[PDB]
């Protein structure tokens, strides 16, 4: 292969792992603050759905 | 918390019904009958305030 062509090609797989490196440090962060916080969209554990209330007039006023 | 807030003792002074049980369920259909306005008015206001210090007067 030419030099070019070895050059690019290094600078190429650089750029995907150097990406690659830094989206994990990313995901580490990010799976820290969604630990802490609960804020996102994952650690979202359920509670408890609120159709299930019934809101009938029921037996007695006071409730 | 806060203070709950009662009302005072002449506040629920009031000219009581002092008829027994079956007294009141011998003229209950004509209670039911006559003296329907009043009584679905508090009714409706205890079922909505669901608080019956609200619903005294």
């Amino acid at each position: 292969d030419a030099p070019e062509k070895n050059y690019e090609r290094t600078m190429a797989i650089l750029q995907i792992e150097s990406e690659k490196a830094e989206l994990r440090l990313k995901e580490l962060e990010v799976r820290r603050l969604m630990r802490a916080k609960g804020d996102g969209p994952w650690f979202q554990y359920p509670t408890i759905d609120k159709a299930l209330i019934d809101h009938s007039p029921k037996a007695t006023p006071d409730n | 918390p806060g203070i709950v807030e009662l009302p005072s003792l002449e506040d629920l002074k009031v000219q009581e019904v002092k008829v027994s049980s079956s007294v009141l369920k011998a003229a209950a259909h004509h209670y039911g009958a006559q003296c329907d306005k009043p009584n679905k008015e508090f009714m409706l206001c205890r079922w909505e305030e669901k608080d019956p210090r609200r619903c005294l007067e």
